[PDB]
RNA sequence: AGGGCUACACACGUGCUACAAUGGCGCAUACAAAGAGAAGCGACCUCGCGAGAGCAAGCGGACCUCAUAAAGUGCGUCGUAGUCCGGAUUGGAGUCUGCAACUCGACUCCAUGAAGUCGGAAUCGCUAGUAAUCGUGGAUCAGAAUGCCACGGUGAAUACGU
């Protein structure tokens, strides 16, 4: 878009749990079209969630959001002298996006024995702060503010 | 002859399809089963597929057709 | 496990460890599981030796292992030596069931070495 | 227009419907298990196969009527996808009119 | 392959040489277009000229050359490599 | 009339299938849309694991056939293995159409079942029911599609900006 500024497609809130947050999670998590098993697989690692770190799904499910909410990214640009990585400031919505993205692309891998399992174990992982999930986080964190060339 | 170079010389059987069976010397060592001979061979005898030299009426009986 | 001349896996379902035999793939499996009259979901180490020698004398009507193996050995032989087409496809090392070699020969070809 | 191949399609069609009815029969003789023999239905595939090749009803190309082309046939127009298009766009073929939904 | 509820294939002019050949043949060649006819067990002992697009390359007929066609004796290109 | 356009030290372009648990298999269970059909579709029925074969009503069709949609849903099974992934290749036994399946058809059964652990440089497509995946049908057509065209089932991501 040249001239246009399109913006974010409205999505439904979660009809199970009213969490639009975790709707788009779903979707985020969703692969191939097939959506049921995507929800199914996310109700149940939320199950599982709850029932490992004590605490429900709408808070276990914030709390590992904010453990990876990231702050800041570099972006490819040039406008004169060198190419290089910029630090940017990402939106909310991209914020919580590039979060849920890493969660999800984390939870793909160390697959075990079952989706709900190493999803729970990214997740909490996540809100204590061990997983590979806030290991990208930090890495992107040390990124970003390793190299503050411009404001 | 010289000793412990040349092969083994034991008599063996030459059994053809012909149902002929010779009492042979050869480096063979096992019972031969043979498939055509001076009998009941196409040079040597009249018989095209003489007897035997083949149970090919094997599959032509699968297919029958005249 | 030492069904076949061979040594079958143990840890395993029966109609599955029952597959390592050359001549017995999943509908043989099922096959002779059935009509020597074994469960499906039993693992190997949970057949005795009677069902075992049941596996012995019952898997032997159909021919397997290296029995099979000379049985296409001699079948391929007899094509090469008959002097027909499919010998000298064999021979080649090329597709012999009538596929395309400008390209797409590998299986029989081999990798691109040139 | 080459009137060689054309001549051997009207050739084949009509040599095709004229021993037609002929070879329907002669392939009876070989569908059924009834043939009494081998010999009933043996002898009817040599007797077919004596009748002419050129008379089979799959020897046809079905080429396009104005122009003979082999390829682009349409068995609903009987032309080729070029002479149908110029007449459907000169309106003598009834009913087409350019689709879209 | 072909249907056994239709039997086997061979053309009739390829046949009747044959049988006119059984009985008084010594290998006077039998030159056949026909690639596509089975080989009959009556005509083994025989070396039929079987075409192959250019040149009637001879095949003998054998015992285990039975169940096959005319032409699957008779390759029809010619290549040795590059 | 025969063979070739199907040749094959090789290189590239499209496309399909896969390298697996969001998955493989078994059982049961539901939801389409569109079209074609008369020297065609062909119900049922009987025989054949199966390809189909015999039987054959009805249908010139909002009426009869294709034709069961599949993904899905619940149960269990497989437990991360070149494997119960794959399914290339090859041997044997067939079915179909056609004068005829050797070159050189399609499919079916049985049998080992190979590469392949997500892919170098580079590079393609897509802004909404669209990509992605699932299946369906038509043309051509005696037989022969993964292509083409058409149809529906699930169904997302991001567009800050030049
Ligand atoms: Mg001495
Ligand atoms: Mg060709
Ligand atoms: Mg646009
Ligand atoms: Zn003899």
């Amino acid at each position: 878009p040249r001239r246009r500024v399109i913006g974010q497609r409205k999505i439904l809130p979660d009809p199970k749990f009213g969490s639009e947050l975790l709707a788009k999670f779903v979707n985020i998590l969703m692969v191939d079209g097939k959506k049921s098993t995507a929800e199914s697989i996310v109700y149940s690692a939320l199950e599982t969630l709850a029932q490992r770190s004590g605490k429900s799904e709408l808070e276990a499910f914030e709390v590992a959001l904010e453990n990876v909410r990231p702050t800041v990214e570099v972006k490819s640009r040039r406008v004169g002298g060198s190419t290089y990585q910029v630090p940017v400031e990402v939106r909310p919505v991209r914020r919580n996006a590039l979060a849920m993205r890493w969660i999800v692309e984390a939870a793909r891998k160390r697959g075990d024995k079952s989706m709900a399992l190493r999803l729970a174990n990214e997740l909490s992982d996540a809100a204590e702060n061990k997983g590979t999930a806030v290991k990208k986080r930090e890495d992107v964190h040390r990124m970003a503010e390793a190299n503050k060339a411009f404001a | 002859m010289k000793k412990d170079i040349h092969p083994k010389y034991e008599e063996i059987t030459a059994s053809c399809s012909c149902g002929n069976v010779m009492k042979i010397r050869s480096t063979v060592g096992h019972d031969l089963n043979l498939d055509v001979c001076s009998k009941c061979h196409p040079f040597f005898t009249g018989k095209q597929r003489d007897v035997a030299t083949g149970g090919r009426v094997d599959r032509f009986n699968k297919r029958f057709n005249i | 496990a030492r069904i076949a001349g061979i040594n079958i896996p143990d840890h395993k379902h029966a109609v599955i460890a029952l597959t390592s035999i050359y001549g017995v793939g999943k509908t043989r499996s099922k096959a002779i599981l059935a009509a020597a009259g074994i469960a499906e979901d039993v693992k190997i180490s949970e057949l005795s030796e009677g069902q075992i020698d049941t596996l012995r004398d019952e898997v032997a009507k159909f021919v397997v292992e290296g029995d099979l193996r000379r049985e296409i050995s001699m079948s391929i032989k007899r094509l090469m030596d008959l002097g027909c087409y499919r010998g000298l496809r064999h021979r080649r090392g090329l597709p012999v069931r009538g596929q395309r070699t400008k390209t797409n020969a590998r299986t029989r070809k081999g990798p691109r070495k040139p | 227009a080459k009137q060689s191949m054309k001549a051997r399609e009207v050739k084949r069609v009509a040599l095709a419907d004229k021993y037609f009815a002929k070879r329907a029969e002669l392939k009876a003789i070989i569908s059924d298990v009834n043939a009494a023999s081998d010999e009933d239905r043996w002898n009817a595939v040599l007797k077919l196969q004596t009748l002419p090749r050129d008379s089979s009803p799959s020897r046809q190309r079905n080429r396009c009527r104005q122009t003979g082309r082999p390829h682009g046939f349409l068995r609903k127009f009987g032309l080729s996808r070029i002479k149908v298009r110029e007449a459907a766009m000169r309106g003598e073929i009834p009913g087409l009119k350019k689709a879209s939904w | 392959p072909r249907s056994l509820k239709k039997g086997p294939f061979i053309d009739l002019h390829l046949l009747k040489k044959v049988e006119k050949a059984v009985e008084s043949g010594d290998k006077k060649p039998l030159r056949t277009w026909s690639r596509r006819s089975t080989i009959f067990p009556n005509m083994i002992g025989l070396t039929i000229a079987v075409h192959n697009g250019r040149q009637h390359v001879p095949v003998f007929v054998t015992d285990e050359m039975v169940g096959h066609k005319l032409g699957e004796f008779a390759p029809t290109r010619t290549y040795r490599g590059h």
